[PDB]
């Protein structure tokens, strides 16, 4: 019953969401330059800053409402179109559908868009973790950083083209593209003074791994001329030059998904840079990385042993849950569980393109959420208790019960509990690692839910739990329902994500 | 590969009805028939459950 | 027991009270965060509803 | 800081301007001078601090349309399904 | 028996020592509602439930209730 | 069920009593009729009569 | 504008808007396709007289004809779905549905406001019904729902508004179990309840939230609720006049139902949620004092040991998981003997597959359980309040490795390695449980280590394999258990919190009630002669193996640990309540005072006194229902789906003179320990001689009433 | 009888550090 309607509609529909931010953020930006002499705040009631935030914050929901529509389109398109190949045995016939353009808006550096599902699930994570972290930054841009307002816009944009589009080139430019506005807004809008450092750590250090990654695609393009992303299907690569690739590939995307022992400017970096921001850093860049890995790992060909790959994982997570019990510093700490989740991440994408990519995109999504909740929870204890360092704070619950609970139940979440996507992509990695390697899994199994779970949940509950003795006329109240309602949705989409349709599971 | 995954779930799916149907006396005796032998023929060799790859030649693939 | 107080006299039984939050209740500021996330919230499971359900 | 306004003229701020009052006579050589704004907030009787206040009827109503909807559009797609106009209900209906 | 009753600041949201008057009313709107939606889903969920055979009941293996094997 | 659900919401508005729950049960008969239908629909052999 | 008038005139219209129904039926049979030749007549006369005397029927057929239209337009706009069946114009609908009448053909007014009036009627419910739809659910969902929601909503319900609530919710949920114990145990009924589709946990797989109410899980889950029923009623006595009521009862009430979802679960998922939930829970009740970081110290040990045992559940499950494409309980059970035969290639080592996987099942147990070495953090747990302590240390939290047992025996009884572990760890911790309980001086670092010893003689009865036994002892062990333990929360709470009996002495008179219940309680639970839970030590001494290479150690340690009892009984009792006054003076003498002389005078409650009283009855009843089911001599049990037969029993049907004289001997080293307990003096005394006397008064008379029961007659 | 001045602040006491908190303890 499937029709042509659906399949234009939803190309319609990912094609225009796209100009719909773009105009949006022209607009905006217009205003903003045009409406004063100087780009700055002006401090009074009238200033075009609440204007630009709104139109920021309502451009990417409204964004995101249609993301939502358009990958229902998708999914329903694409689970069609394999039912299309699939379905007919007759040797006459064969599916050879053709669609023609909208003549409307122009098709952007001239590319056909092309849509995934990894790539889809890459660009809501954009829309969430962007919404949160702009959300969160409200009280950092101030008179002078409000220019930074669309930097979010610019990220969905920059991640719009990499996940819509079928070019090596374009691909590897987008991948490159998000390294400005971050480090801009580390730079000027992080507090503290060791942010500087921490911006030019990070720089150095993600740079290094982007050149890896462009002399792989070098070698691509020197020797496959092609750009198409599909040609590499009739172009044999020699086990001396695939070798290379994978390699370089590998330890490129791994600088910017924190791998061990690259993982020092990832630390230094959330630390030190603004609470909303590393936010949208863990959440959402650092998977960018394991999605360009996924795609040209899967595009190449490769004969190599992955045992190299796989036990550089593998010592990441170890190394990370190792560390987890030495930090009194609850950012810190959630850093080093995000580099636990990117590394089991980046391992179940070390054969091919076996079914171990359906977990580890799952994994990504829940971390994602997970990270973003765990760091909005440090934030809201920075900004309302002035430090973020265990011995500095204790008995958060008594003072600030709602505060408490999140953070009980954000360790629940963290554990892995059973009707959570967590529990779901823990089961697919752990389900194929026992039959891959049954020691290794259990050796990972063991460090990562039991020393790396103890040491994080130490920090935490001692934490929450004490006697808030210390300074009782700078007590806090409470969250505010801005802070209440991210953590409930943050816990709504990590409970009723795992009734997502399976078929792409 | 998800059809061989599908015929292992019916049948553990039939071994649960029998298990719910026949009492534990006799359950054993009417299982060491057809069902049995299906059950270890769908093992994992022959169908991949949870493993990350299915490791078939290419004419198993085929095949 | 021996000397129980009765609520009504005890001076220190508490009825419910306190801020659910810390948004002042009576505020000036034209303030959408709350509205922003609400929002959020209802046209995600409307979509659920109106889309995916079944 | 904040730079809103404070005076809006969407709505009548409720005060109270009696809990406080301006003294204007009978002062000292050594006393400070009284203040000029000595109006309080004062709440609606019978608001709750501790719970949402909420006595509207229209996010019930909006689930319960919704529900509704998704309800009849699946009893549709259910037919289209089976290529029918409507759902043939059958005599009797098992477990399962 | 107890501990000794301390004030607790009326802004802070906390259960020390909370007493409703309205309580009688709270728990009955708190609980009929309940009663329902346990039974709705009480009722949904007995369509998926599955019992042996009764005292005088056996199960005829060539039924189609009965056990089938995957036919190759 | 949804006409008596209603009758105590109002009632609970009255007498400063919670009733979310009863907007629990008028949300969700349409949305357990929807699982009830659904289960039923599909073409699922659990321990009982087969398709 | 008259109610009455429009009453009236509604009534009116009803009467003829009925016998236009009838008589138009009446019609439509005599004329099935001919009605319309007189209906519809041209004559004009005739069409008005139709239409004045069915206009009730008329203006129905009317108002049904606007709703219809007005659905299906609403129908079209919402889902941009064809048109009004046909595309007829609105009048021509209209008309032809209004002058249509066949839509009465088969509706009568009164027979069917007499049907929806029946609709509700609660006569019709049957116990066929019942026998066919477990309403055990309903209760349970009931109870789950009334605790969440209580939690969310603690402004709204005070402390009596969360206690009334609960309170009705765990008794209804109660008395359905209640209702069902007697059909599953006895009847052979057992339910597989599924609520949906959970979790998608593989390219195609999707494992479904399943619930298996069986005698295995039932035996647990009415036991627990039995339990925490009257836990909860004390509960609301023991933590009078503090802070915080009704977060403690939330707690135990989410304890509960974590427990119960455990022992019913109908898949290893949802065996993993429970365990998982039990452990958090467990740990919120160990951390119940969250403002004092010593008792966080005992939570996190709790929670550590907790998550290893997670760790170890969840390894097994994958492991079952990558063999066999399922996660159900009853297929595993049915599948695991064909496997059985399998290795698994490990890094350097061909590990079987039956014994890896029992393995890991053995060590999340045995630290559930507080087996020795990982029995640590249960002496630690003790920092939660009275009611808690109980509830985990008697059938909720210690109880859950012997439910996994019990659950996949099937499995265990092909594992080498549970033959050799099972047995040697369960005599291990029993003797080391009993005599530091023996040596032990406060009351709940008793109660505890009573526990561990327990726990091991369930492992030691399991290892025997007789599951009934298992399950005798389990209930034995638990409803004794938790009485004691409430008795001991009564006396703490008089004591001011001081746990320790050194500080404990003449509370007799002070405690009236917690001297008799204590002293029945712990003769039962301590398995003493004449008492009904000798019987639990009895049949385990039967049914114990011989052929273990470790059998004198086993035997031994088993042997110690059995008689231990004795000691820890007498010194709680005894210090307790009838030893020289040791405690502070304030204690006694804010009590002596002659004011509080009143009927209602008493250093406890009222509630507790019949909560425990209530606890007891039903313990007795129950274990009497239990011992006629499994121990008479026409077995009654239900089906335990367990092809493994032990040949125990043979020893309790037909014992030989070999056995029945090696009974004895225990039998005797517990009488030498009595007595020595009782006449044995550690002070001096005013009564020293004449203790002496008494006990050579009562020798020589024991020996005169042998040799005249025996030979004189 | 007597009646009791309101529990006292002195129940829970005001932890003064005196000791540097060593990293080598964290
Ligand atoms: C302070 C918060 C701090 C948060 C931050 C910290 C977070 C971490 C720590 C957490 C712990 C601390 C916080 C807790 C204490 C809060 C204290 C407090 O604020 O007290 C006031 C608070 C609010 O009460 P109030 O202030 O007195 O009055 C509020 C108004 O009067 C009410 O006005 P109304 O009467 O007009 O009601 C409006 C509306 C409420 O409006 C909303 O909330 C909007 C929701 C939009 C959708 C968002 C996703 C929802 C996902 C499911 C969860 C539903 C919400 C329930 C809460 C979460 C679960 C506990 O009510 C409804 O109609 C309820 C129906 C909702 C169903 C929507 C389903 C959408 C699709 C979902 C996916 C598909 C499902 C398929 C199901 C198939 C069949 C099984 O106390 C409560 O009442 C607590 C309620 C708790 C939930 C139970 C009641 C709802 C049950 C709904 C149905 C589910 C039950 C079974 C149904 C079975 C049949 C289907
Ligand atoms: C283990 C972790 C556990 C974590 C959780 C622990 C427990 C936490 C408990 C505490 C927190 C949750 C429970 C309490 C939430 C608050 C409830 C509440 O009452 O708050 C009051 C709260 C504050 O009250 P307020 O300050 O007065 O604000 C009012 C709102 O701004 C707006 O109020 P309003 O009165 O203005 O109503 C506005 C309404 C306006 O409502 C209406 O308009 C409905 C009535 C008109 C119907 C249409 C008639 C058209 C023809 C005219 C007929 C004549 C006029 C009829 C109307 C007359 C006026 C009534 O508009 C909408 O709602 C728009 C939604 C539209 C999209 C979705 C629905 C449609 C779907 C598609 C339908 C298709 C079919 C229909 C087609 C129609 C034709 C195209 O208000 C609300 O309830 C707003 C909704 C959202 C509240 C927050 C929800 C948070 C949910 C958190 C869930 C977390 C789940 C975690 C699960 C974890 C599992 C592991
Ligand atoms: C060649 C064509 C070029 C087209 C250029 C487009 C020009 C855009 C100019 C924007 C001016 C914004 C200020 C207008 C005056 C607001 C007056 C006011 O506040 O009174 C309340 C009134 C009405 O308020 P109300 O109380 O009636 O609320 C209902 C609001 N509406 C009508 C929208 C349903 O005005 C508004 O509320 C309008 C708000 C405008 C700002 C919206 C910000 C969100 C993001 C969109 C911004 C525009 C970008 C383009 C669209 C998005 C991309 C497709
Ligand atoms: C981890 C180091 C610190 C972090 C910085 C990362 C730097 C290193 C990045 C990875 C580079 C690739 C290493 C693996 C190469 C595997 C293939 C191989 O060489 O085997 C012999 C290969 C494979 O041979 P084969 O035996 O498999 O098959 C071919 C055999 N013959 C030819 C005989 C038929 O043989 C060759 O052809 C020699 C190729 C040597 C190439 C070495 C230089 C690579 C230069 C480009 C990358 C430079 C990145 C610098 C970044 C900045 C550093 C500061
Ligand atoms: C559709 C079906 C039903 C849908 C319902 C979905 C329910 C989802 C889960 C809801 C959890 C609600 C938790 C509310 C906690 C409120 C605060 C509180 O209790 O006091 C905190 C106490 C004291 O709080 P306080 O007194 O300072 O403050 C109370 C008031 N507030 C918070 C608003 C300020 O602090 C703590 O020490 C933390 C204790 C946390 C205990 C959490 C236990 C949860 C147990 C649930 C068991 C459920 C079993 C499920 C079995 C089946 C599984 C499949
Ligand atoms: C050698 C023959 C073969 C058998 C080998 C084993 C020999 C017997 C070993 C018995 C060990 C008993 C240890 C009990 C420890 C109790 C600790 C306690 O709670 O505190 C003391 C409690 C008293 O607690 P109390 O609180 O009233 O006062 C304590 C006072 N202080 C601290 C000063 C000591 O109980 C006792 O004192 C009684 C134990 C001591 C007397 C032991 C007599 C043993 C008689 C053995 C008879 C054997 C019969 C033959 C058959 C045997 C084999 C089948
Ligand atoms: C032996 C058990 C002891 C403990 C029982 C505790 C109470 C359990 C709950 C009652 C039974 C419910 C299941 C009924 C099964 C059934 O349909 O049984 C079948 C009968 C009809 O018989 P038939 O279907 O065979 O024709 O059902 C009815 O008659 C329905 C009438 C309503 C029954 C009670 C509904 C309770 C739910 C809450 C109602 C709230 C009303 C509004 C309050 C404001």
């Amino acid at each position: 019953m499937f029709n042509l309607n659906t399949i234009y509609l939803s190309r319609i529909f990912i094609e225009f969401n796209f100009y719909f931010l773009f105009f949006l953020f022209l607009i905006s930006s217009i205003i903003f330059y045009f409406s004063k002499i100087i780009s700055i705040q002006n401090l009074n009631q009238n200033s075009v800053f609440n204007f630009l935030k709104l139109a920021n914050i309502f451009g990417i929901l409204i964004s995101f409402f249609i993301h939502i529509i358009s990958f229902w389109f998708y999914c329903i398109y694409s689970y069609n179109l394999s039912l299309n190949i699939f379905s007919d045995i007759n040797l006459y016939n064969s599916n050879s559908i053709e669609l023609l353009n909208n003549s409307l808006l122009p098709n952007y550096f001239k590319s056909n868009i092309t849509i995934d599902f990894f790539g889809l699930i890459l660009l809501t994570l954009a829309y969430i973790v962007g919404f949160v972290s702009i959300l969160a930054l409200d009280t950092r841009l101030y008179w002078k950083n409000i220019k930074y307002i669309f930097s979010f816009t610019i990220f969905l944009l920059i991640v719009y083209v990499y996940v819509t589009v079928s070019n090596i080139l374009l691909f590897f430019m987008c991948y490159e593209l998000l390294l400005i506005p971050s480090f801009l807004i580390v730079y000027f809008v992080s507090p503290s003074r060791r942010a500087i450092q921490a911006s030019l750590y990070f720089v150095i250090w993600t740079q290094l791994g982007s050149l890896l990654v462009l002399i792989a695609i070098s070698y691509i393009i020197s020797i496959t001329n092609t750009y198409e992303f599909n040609d590499l299907k009739y172009f044999n690569f020699t086990n001396s030059e695939s070798t290379i690739i994978i390699f370089l590939i590998f330890l490129g995307f791994g600088f910017k998904a924190p791998i061990w022992p690259f993982h020092y400017w990832l630390t230094k970096t959330h630390v030190e840079a603004p609470s909303g921001f590393s936010i949208y850093l863990s959440g959402f860049l650092v998977k960018t990385a394991l999605y360009g890995f996924y795609k040209f790992n899967t595009s190449i060909f490769i004969d190599i042993d992955s045992s190299i790959f796989i036990a550089i994982c593998i010592m990441g997570v170890v190394d990370s849950s190792l560390k987890m019990w030495g930090q009194t510093d609850l950012k810190k700490l959630v850093a080093y569980g995000t580099i636990q989740e990117m590394n089991i991440i980046y391992l179940a994408f070390c054969w091919g393109d076996s079914c171990a990519i359906l977990g580890g995109i799952l994994f990504s999504a829940t971390h994602a959420f997970l990270s973003a909740l765990m760091f909005f929870l440090v934030d809201c204890i920075y900004r309302r208790y002035h430090t973020r360092s265990l011995v500095e704070v204790n008995g958060i619950l008594h003072i600030t019960p709602n505060l408490g609970l999140s953070i009980l139940f954000m360790l629940v979440f963290f554990s892995g509990i059973p009707g959570t996507i967590k529990f779901i992509s823990e089961f697919y990695i752990f389900s194929g690692l026992l039959e891959a390697s049954p020691f290794i899994c259990f050796i990972l199994m063991l460090v990562a839910n039991v020393l790396g779970l103890i040491g994080f949940s130490k920090s935490w509950f001692n934490a929450t739990f004490g006697m808030p003795k210390k300074n009782t006329k700078y007590l806090p109240m409470d969250l505010s329902f801005k802070e209440s309602y991210i953590i409930l949705y943050c816990f709504f989409f990590l409970f009723i994500f795992s009734y997502f349709s399976s078929i792409f599971f | 590969e998800l059809f061989l995954n599908e015929y292992r779930k019916r049948i553990n799916n039939e071994v649960r009805r029998a298990a719910i149907l026949t009492p534990t006396s006799s359950l054993r005796e009417k299982m060491n028939h057809k069902i049995a032998d299906q059950i270890l023929d769908l093992s994992s060799p022959h169908v991949r459950g949870a493993h990350f790859q299915a490791v078939r030649s290419w004419t198993d693939a085929s095949k | 027991d021996a000397y129980y107080h009765d609520d009504t006299h005890e001076g220190l039984m508490n009825e419910p009270h306190g801020y659910l939050t810390m948004d002042d209740p009576m505020d000036l500021r034209p303030n959408y965060e709350k509205s922003a996330l609400e929002l959020l919230f209802l046209v995600s499971g409307g979509a659920i509803l109106a889309l995916m359900l079944g | 800081r904040q730079n809103f306004a404070k005076n809006i003229t969407t709505t009548d701020i409720p005060k109270d301007s009696h809990h406080f009052a301006a003294k204007r006579s009978g002062f000292t050589q050594t006393e400070q001078a009284p203040f000029a704004y000595n109006d309080v907030y004062q709440y609606p009787k019978d608001y709750k601090p501790w719970n949402y206040n909420y006595k509207g009827n229209g996010v019930l109503l909006a689930l319960f349309l919704g529900s509704a909807f998704s309800l009849v559009a699946y009893e549709r797609s259910y037919a289209s399904k089976t290529g029918r106009y409507q759902r043939k209900v059958q005599q009797n209906y098992y477990q399962i | 028996g107890g501990f000794q009753k301390y004030p607790i600041p009326r802004y802070l949201h906390v259960g020390q020592w909370i007493v409703n008057k309205n309580w009688k009313w709270n728990t009955f709107h708190m609980f009929f509602p309940t009663a329902i939606l346990c039974f709705m889903v009480w009722r949904n969920s007995m369509i998926s439930t599955a019992k042996p055979p009764n005292y005088g009941e056996y199960v005829d293996p060539q039924s189609p209730v009965a056990p089938k094997a995957i036919k190759y | 069920i949804i006409g008596v659900s209603f009758l105590a919401r109002r009632h609970a508005l009255k007498v400063g009593a919670p009733r979310i729950f009863w907007s629990g049960c008028i949300v969700g008969v349409p949305l357990a009729a929807i699982i009830s239908r659904g289960k039923s629909d599909q073409l699922d052999e659990l321990v009982g009569a087969r398709k | 504008f008259n109610s009455i008038l429009f009453l009236l005139f509604f009534i009116v219209n009803l009467y003829w808007f009925n016998s236009g129904l009838i008589f138009f039926n009446s019609v439509y049979k005599i004329h099935h396709d001919a009605w319309t030749l007189i209906f519809q007549t041209d004559s004009i006369l005739n069409k008005l007289k139709i239409y004045f005397f069915l206009l009730p029927l008329y203006i129905s057929s009317f108002i049904h004809s606007i709703s219809t239209w007005y659905y299906n337009y609403i129908l079209n706009f919402l889902l941009f779905s064809e048109n009004l069946n046909t595309n007829t114009n609105f009048v021509d609908y209209i008309t032809y549905n209004t002058l249509l009448l066949s839509k009465f053909e088969d509706f009568n007014l009164f027979v069917y406001i007499k049907t929806l009036l029946i609709t509700f009627d609660i006569r019709q419910i049957n116990l066929d019904f019942l026998n066919e739809y477990p309403i055990i659910l309903l209760t349970g969902l009931l109870f789950l729902f009334t605790t969440i929601f209580s939690l969310i909503c603690l402004s709204y319900l005070g402390l009596y508004g969360v206690f009334i609530l609960n309170l009705a919710s765990i008794l209804l949920f109660w008395l359905s179990m209640l209702y069902y114990f007697n059909l599953i145990v006895s009847e052979n009924y057992y339910y597989y309840i599924s609520l949906g589709k959970w979790m998608y946990l593989s390219n195609g797989f999707r494992v479904s939230f399943d619930l298996l109410i069986d005698l295995t899980s039932i035996s647990f889950s009415f036991l627990t609720l039995t339990i925490g029923v009257f836990v909860y009623i004390y509960t609301f006595s023991y933590f009078r006049y503090e802070p915080l009521v009704e977060r403690l009862i939330l707690f135990l009430n989410s304890f509960m139902i974590s427990m119960i979802l455990l022992v019913s679960s109908g898949n290893f998922i949802v065996l993993f949620l429970g365990w998982e939930l039990i452990g958090l829970t467990s740990f919120f009740l160990i951390n119940f004092w969250s403002t004092r970081v010593g008792t966080l110290k005992a939570a996190f040990k709790a929670f550590s040991f907790n998550k290893l045992s997670d760790l170890f559940l969840f390894f097994a499950i994958l492991i079952i998981f990558s063999t066999t494409y399922n996660l159900d309980i009853l297929s595993f059970n049915n599948q695991i003997y064909l496997y059985e035969s399998y290795n698994i290639d490990m890094f350097y080592w061909s590990i079987n597959l039956i014994e890896i996987i029992s393995f890991f099942f053995i060590s999340c147990a045995f630290i559930k359980s507080a087996q020795f070495g990982a029995h640590i953090w249960l002496p630690d747990s003790m920092e939660a309040p009275v009611p808690a302590s109980a509830l985990i240390h008697s059938a909720t939290l210690v109880s859950a490795g012997i439910y996994l047992l019990l659950r996949l025996s099937p499995l265990f009884e092909l594992s080498k390695y549970a033959y050799f572990i099972l047995p040697l760890i369960g005599s291990v911790t029993a003797f080391y449980g009993g005599l530091v309980s023996a040596f032990q001086s406060d009351t709940k670092k008793t109660l505890a280590y009573s526990t561990i010893s327990h726990c091991g003689f369930l492992m030691v009865s399991y290892s025997t394999g007789v599951l009934e036994f298992v399950i005798l002892y389990l209930y034995v062990h638990g409803f004794f258990k938790a009485a004691t333990f409430l008795c001991v929360g009564n006396v703490n709470r008089f004591n001011r919190n001081i746990q320790d009996f050194k500080r404990m002495g003449g509370f007799y008179k002070y405690l009236p009630f917690e001297c008799l219940a204590s002293f029945v309680c712990m003769i039962n639970l301590s398995g003493l002669p004449l008492t009904l839970g000798f019987y639990i030590k009895h049949l385990l001494f039967i049914g114990l193996v011989e052929s273990y290479t470790l059998y004198p150690l086993i035997f031994s340690s088993l042997i110690l640990g059995a008689i231990a009892g004795v000691f820890y009984s007498y010194r709680l009792f005894y210090s307790i309540f009838f030893d020289t006054k040791k405690g502070k003076k304030a204690i006694y003498l804010q009590a002596s005072r002659i004011i509080l002389n009143s009927k209602f005078y008493s250093n406890t409650s009222l509630a507790s006194n019949l909560s425990i009283t209530f606890l007891v009855l039903i313990s007795y009843t129950v274990i009497l229902y239990l011992y006629c089911t499994t121990l008479n001599n026409y077995y009654s049990l239900s089906d335990l789906k367990s092809i493994y037969i032990n040949n125990a029993y043979s020893y309790f049907y037909k014992p030989d003179y070999n056995f029945l004289n090696a009974v004895s001997i225990l039998n005797w080293f517990v009488i030498i320990l009595l007595i020595s307990v009782i006449y044995l003096n550690w002070r001096w005394s005013y009564y020293y001689t004449k203790s002496i006397d008494s006990l050579s008064k009562f020798i020589l008379f024991s020996f005169f009433f042998f040799i005249f029961s025996k030979y004189i007659l | 009888g007597w009646d009791r001045p309101d529990v006292p602040l002195s129940f829970n006491p005001l932890y003064v550090h005196k000791r540097e908190l060593s990293i080598f303890d964290t």
